[PDB]
RNA sequence: UAAUUGCGAUAACGAACGAGACCUUAACCUACUAAAUAGUGGUGCUAGCAUUUGCUGGUUAUCCACUUCUUAGAGGGACUAUCGGUUUCAAGCCGAUGGAAGUUUGAGGCAAUAACAGGUCUGUGAUGCCCUUAGACGUUCUGGGCCGCACGCGCGCUACACUGACGGAGCCAGCGAGUCUAACCUUGGCCGAGAGGUCUUGGUAAUCUUGUGAAACUCCGUCGUGCUGGGGAUAGAGCAUUGUAAUUAUUGCUCUUCAACGAGGAAUUCCUAGUAAGCGCAAGUCAUCAGCUUGCGUUGAUUACGUCCCUGCCCUUUGUACACACC
């Protein structure tokens, strides 16, 4: 109710421009930017990975942890 | 600030009414040739090495 | 080399062989999945709701094929988990005989399992033989 | 036959029994590979003794391993016990003292108890409480 | 016929508990003084040649207020 | 707290004693000597009396012991 | 490093970094050396391990609890607050990937700024209640090498368990997040902030 | 499962069976939010409605919507079963409902009537204000009323 | 009967709810005697002679 | 083993002290072939009060 | 010293009960005697995958051999051993090494003399005396009551969530117990969403239930800090099981209803290693009912290894007009 919760365009668009910079990404990361809620964050997640920015260092549920692509 | 090593060279035994503090004779080594005794909080052998905060100073007793 | 299904991880062959029957069509979905809960001592339906019929036959499989026989009765001890009585301190509790009957009996007639004497269900010859070719192609996606 | 020893490992009351005959390197438990065995960030804990003592040394033998008893951690300690006492046993009738010796000082110089079962075991309750030491709450008044 | 009691002396019963704790019972009853009754036990049971022995009697004799007595003698051991 | 009670005690006092001859720095033939030159009946009593005799036995090497 | 293969066939990975240096999760235990003399004895370092976990009779003797591998010792202090006593596999996990985290940020060997920020947070003095008379103040003491890490291990891992507390952040990037600003005090750890004010309080009674 | 992105298609707070929705919550649990529809009942009406449970309740076609309100209050004809519903065997007309929304209250308030109006021991214990699945009343429930 | 029962105001928990709660609803064990526990009440008293004619 | 459980208390007051009894079942089993004559023999023989004998015939 | 356990001092010397010893259980035996009611390897008969011999299984006897794992008889083992530090170089304590094991090896059983107006006449066909004894305080039958609710107090159970809940998947114990003149422990097959029902079946048991596939736990997902999908009180409506009987709802299932509770004032309990804590199980009770207990194993810490501050006790000294002994 805090807002969080869906995708508002200039969301996305947010997202693509912003993950620059993050040494460290995961699910309370993304929250933590003023935006997504838990779920779309780890739909983010998934989808950040389609390519590039994000690289896959750590495994699984409970816990994600990515990087800047170089 | 200044940093004052200690080590340990004799344990003397127990003090404080309660009984968790313990007498010691240390030594310094940045210059050693000098001794003094400390109390201390935690669990302690000899050859430890206490940081003393401020180096000249003794007590004794405790109640 | 040559193979088993032993010589692969659980979540990965089982994954694996659930996506198969999904991706296959031959079955027999009872029908009251989707609105079933799986045991009694649960909560909420499953969350894979079309499919998990896919995951519990292959896990039933899986688990029949590593031995001799095994019945509906202990397969509802195997699937079955803690239920909180609410207030009252957690009983380990039975899972659902019907799920796991009509598992047997699906898989049967698709002759991956068979009515072994002695009692309960043992692997089938044909079973044998088409769970070690798909644990031989889950280890060839890590080639 | 070929050169063959059977050996345990125990922890709790896990069980543990190798059987380390002459083969062509596998390494498995109950019937799968060693690379399974999974409660798996402990993994490395039945990898331990081959790495600890070169992963070659078991080109000429094979090793299966069935454990029974305990839970999903004691048959972890058991089982990579079994099998460091099962690499010991076959130099030890098969191979020679140096070769057995040097490798026994591999294993205890680095140790979690590999060629040594661990004496730790549970002790009884007794009434007036829960546990064996802990006791029921009581009031005065 | 298919049960059948054989009767047997004991070999002294003077190292016999219940014998003897029967002997009191009987001494008692019969009207003997207290302590007459449990020496002569006691005294009987060493006669007997036994490493010790030790009676108790405890209750109510002809005073209201309960009372107890020891009578030992010889060797006992208590534990284990 | 290992203290020995008075009847492994004075054991190996009677032990040390008369059988001084015989009887070594090393417990594991004090053991069977009090086998065969006492009666003893358990074990555990048995160790514990030869590990003390063979205590006192070799600090007297090294000078008298009172008793 | 020479690979070897058998029947039942060891990983490359599993393969490689093993058999070479005998280091941890997959982290390197040679360098990371403790900044602080002390400590060195109370931290343990090498033998070097692979995971946390370990079979370990560091009870029944007084001071052989300092054996135990430092990160071990941190990692079992994760796991209590009832709900979570026991559940090592639980608590091994979170310093896994505490350290990775850790690693992602300002590079360093992770078990490293772990060192440093033990080492960084035991009071160097103290203070205890002294009877005279009722009215008792405050008799300020030097504190133990030991009880210096000890307390660091439990201020670290308390704090980052309350931060963990009903909120989004897991408990291991809070763990990580306290080591972080640990690691070189910057006051925004409640670790350090504690270790701050118990000297302050030992000194102001001297 | 996918990046999206809508225009302003779905809107926040939505209204049906006479009570009001929050639309950013999954759809499922957004329904609890009326009387008579606990967990179970919204997750087995939105699969026979044949809609996406990965929705925010919010998106949902208002034929969506139509059809999960028409199912609610019609659950026999869509074949959920009867042992999955909050009034078999009425006691009147013996058939079987499922009562939502403003109407589950009128119900309970009927049930505790009838007993009451025959006056049943439950009843009586009811119109004492207390406890009547008879637990001991001794030490539990003393804030209360 | 029933129908008493239901009709009976004063009645229910509403009616106690409104009530004062008396005082020995949070008194105490009461005891009463314990430290005359040994000095006997039977007034009597056996006798030097009576016991010694038994023991 | 056969264990019974119970408080030494007839009644209720004390602490409240546990005291549990056990009796030790042995069990054991020889398998002979043989004729008739020593079985017999061998059974009414061999006899002692406090130890349970039994013998069973057959392969089945 | 855990110990009137010892050393030592010594008008005492040398002993006995209690402590210790002893006994039971848990630990160690590739040494002993064995085992189709325990199990291994080989061999046949045989399935699958590879095929280059291989890998993974089926087969209460198709044969052969073995006893490492299991079982339980007989032994063996440890004596704080070796070394060292400390000390009246005494009893001992401390560290290092070795060791299955070195805290009385860990945990129990047993346990002297003496005291209490401790509790129990509601365990007893143990019992004195008193009471009662046919309109009974005997007994039995029907029904109600011990559960009654302004409220005070104690043991508990479940919780306040994200080290989590939920959903799929992994999937591992130990202590136990079971039916004869009876209906106990129940595998397997069908039916049923469930609870359960039905047809058969093995077991008087290391033989069958049962590898009691227990739970925490582990993995992959959903949810995302919102009294939320944390929490599950209260209540409605329905289905079944035990029982002659379930209303004041025995218990079980299902949908629905979804309270307090956001870590708890003064206070207070328990605990030192496979212990605390978490987690479930079997047994007792039991027709049916465990939120209780007695045990059991599973996961497995932090912190002491000290003291006399609090509190409780014990010992000396000392006072006494107490000895029915400060009630
Ligand atoms: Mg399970
Ligand atoms: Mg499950
Ligand atoms: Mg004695
Ligand atoms: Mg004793
Ligand atoms: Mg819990
Ligand atoms: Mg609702
Ligand atoms: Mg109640
Ligand atoms: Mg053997
Ligand atoms: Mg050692
Ligand atoms: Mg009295
Ligand atoms: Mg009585
Ligand atoms: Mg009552
Ligand atoms: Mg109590
Ligand atoms: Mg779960
Ligand atoms: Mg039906
Ligand atoms: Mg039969
Ligand atoms: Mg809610
Ligand atoms: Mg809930
Ligand atoms: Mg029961
Ligand atoms: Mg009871």
């Amino acid at each position: 109710a805090q807002h969080a919760v869906i995708l508002d365009q200039e969301k996305y668009d947010r997202i693509l421009k912003e993950v620059p910079t993050y040494r460290y990404v995961s699910v309370s990361v993304l929250v933590d930017r003023l935006k997504i809620g838990g779920s779309l964050a780890r739909i983010a997640l998934r989808h950040l990975e389609k390519e590039g920015i994000i690289k896959p260092i750590s495994k699984h549920s409970k816990q994600a942890i990515y990087t800047r692509a170089t | 600030t200044p940093v004052t090593l200690a080590k340990v060279i004799k344990v003397l035994g127990r003090t404080g009414s309660r009984g968790g503090v313990t007498q010691v004779r240390v030594e310094f080594l940045e210059d050693t040739s000098r001794t003094i005794v400390r109390n201390v909080k935690g669990p302690v052998r000899e050859n430890d090495i206490l940081v003393l905060m401020e180096s000249e100073r003794e007590a004794r007793r405790l109640r | 080399p040559g193979v088993s299904v032993r010589d692969v991880a659980a979540q990965d062959f089982i994954n694996a062989y659930a996506s198969f029957l999904q991706r296959q069509g031959k079955l027999e979905v009872p029908g009251y999945v989707d609105i079933v809960k799986t045991s009694s001592g649960n909560e909420m339906p499953p969350q894979d709701a079309e499919g998990w019929f896919y995951k519990r036959a292959a896990s039933v499989a899986r688990h029949i094929y590593m031995r001799k026989q095994v019945g509906v009765g202990k397969l509802n001890k195997l699937y079955g988990g803690a239920k909180s009585r609410g207030v009252r301190p957690y009983k380990h509790i039975d899972a659902s005989g019907s799920i796991n009957r009509k598992v047997l009996q699906a898989l049967e007639k698709i002759g991956i399992v068979e009515i072994s004497p002695k009692g309960g269900r043992r692997i089938s010859e044909n079973g044998q033989r088409d769970l070690d070719r798909i644990a031989a192609q889950t280890l060839e996606e890590d080639e | 036959a070929v050169p063959s020893v059977q050996t345990f490992g125990k922890k709790k009351s896990a069980t543990a029994v190798a059987h380390v005959k002459a083969g062509k390197g596998l390494i498995k438990v109950n019937g799968s590979p060693i690379t399974l065995v999974e409660p798996e960030i402990l993994r490395f804990k039945v990898y331990e003794p081959l790495l600890l003592v070169g992963l070659d040394k078991f080109s000429n033998i094979d090793i299966r391993v069935r454990v029974t008893g305990g839970g999903h951690v004691s048959q972890v300690y058991a089982i990579r016990q079994a099998i460091a006492k099962g690499l010991v046993a076959y130099h030890q009738k098969y191979v020679d003292e140096q070769s057995k010796n040097e490798l026994k000082k591999a294993f205890t110089s680095y140790d979690r108890t590999l060629l040594i079962a661990d004496s730790r075991r549970p002790e009884p309750k007794k009434f007036g409480g829960k546990g064996a030491r802990s006791r029921f709450q009581k009031s005065y008044r | 016929g298919t049960i059948v009691l054989y009767a047997e002396r004991v070999q002294d019963r003077g190292l016999s508990a219940v014998a003897q704790a029967e002997s009191m019972k009987f001494k008692l009853l019969n009207g003997l003084a207290i302590r007459r009754a449990a020496y002569g036990v006691v005294r009987y049971v060493m006669e007997s040649g036994a490493k010790g022995c030790e009676v108790v009697v405890s209750g109510k004799l002809r005073a209201a207020r309960a009372k107890a007595m020891k009578f030992a003698d010889g060797f006992l051991i208590h534990s284990g | 707290g290992r203290v020995r009670t008075k009847t492994v005690k004075r054991a190996s006092k009677a032990l040390i004693e008369r059988y001084y001859p015989k009887l070594t720095l090393d417990f594991q033939t004090n053991k069977r000597l009090c086998d065969e030159i006492a009666t003893i009946q358990s074990k555990r009593l048995r160790n514990k009396i030869a590990g003390y005799t063979t205590h006192l036995m070799k600090r007297i090497q090294k000078g008298p012991v009172r008793g | 490093f020479t690979p070897v293969v058998l029947a039942t066939p060891i990983p490359e990975e599993v393969q490689q970094a093993q058999t070479e240096i005998k280091l941890f999760n997959k982290w390197s235990f040679e360098e990371v050396e403790v900044k602080d003399a002390s400590l060195v004895d109370y931290v343990q370092v090498r033998q070097p391990i692979f995971v946390a976990h370990t079979a370990g009779r560091y009870a029944n003797k007084r001071f052989r609890k300092a054996q135990c591998p430092i990160i071990e010792r941190l990692t079992n202090s994760l796991m209590m607050n009832g709900r979570n006593n026991g559940k090592k596999l639980k608590a091994v996990r979170i310093i896994k990937h505490t350290l990775d985290i850790i690693n992602v940020l300002t590079d360093q060997n992770p078990i490293q700024v772990v060192v440093d920020a033990i080492t960084n947070t035991g009071p160097r003095e103290d203070t205890t209640r002294v009877g005279g008379g009722g009215a008792a103040r405050r008799q300020a003491v030097d504190v133990s090498p030991l009880r210096r890490v000890n307390q660091a291990i439990a201020l670290l891992t308390i704090g980052a368990r309350e931060a963990a507390f009903r909120n989004i952040k897991t408990i291991a990037e809070t763990l990580a997040e306290e080591l972080i600003n640990a690691a070189k005090g910057s006051s925004t750890s409640y670790a350090i902030k504690k270790k701050d004010e118990l000297e302050r309080v030992a000194k102001s009674n001297r | 499962s996918l990046v999206v992105q809508e225009q302003g298609s779905f809107q926040h707070i939505l209204r049906l069976l006479n009570t009001n929705v929050d639309g950013n919550i999954k759809i499922v649990y957004a329904l609890t939010t009326i009387k008579g529809v606990g967990r179970r009942y919204s997750n087995l009406v939105c699969k026979k409605a044949d809609v996406d449970l990965h929705k925010r309740a919010g998106e949902l076609t208002q034929e969506e919507l139509e059809r999960i309100v028409q199912i609610m209050q019609n659950p026999t004809h869509y074949k959920i079963p009867a042992w999955f519903l909050n009034r078999q065997n009425d006691i009147t007309d013996g058939k079987d409902y499922h009562t939502l929304a403003n109407n589950v209250e009128s119900k309970l308030r009927d049930d505790l009537e009838r007993l009451k109006k025959i006056r049943a021991h439950r009843g009586i214990r009811h119109f004492w204000g207390l406890r009547v699945r008879g637990q001991h009343t001794k030490t539990t429930g003393r804030r209360r009323a | 009967g029933n129908e008493g029962a239901i009709r009976d105001k004063t009645a229910g928990r509403r009616n106690n709810r409104s009530k004062d709660v008396t005082d020995s609803a949070t008194t105490k064990k009461s005891n009463t005697r314990r430290a005359t526990d040994r000095h006997s009440r039977t007034g009597k008293t056996d006798t030097k002679k009576k016991v010694n004619q038994g023991w | 083993v056969l264990k019974i459980s119970t408080r030494k208390t007839p009644n209720g007051e004390g602490s409240k002290t546990w005291e549990t009894y056990e009796m030790r079942i042995h069990k054991r089993y020889i398998d002979l072939e043989a004729p008739v004559q020593i079985v017999k023999r061998i059974t009414q023989i061999t006899i002692e009060p406090g130890v349970d004998v039994e013998v069973v015939v057959a392969s089945n």
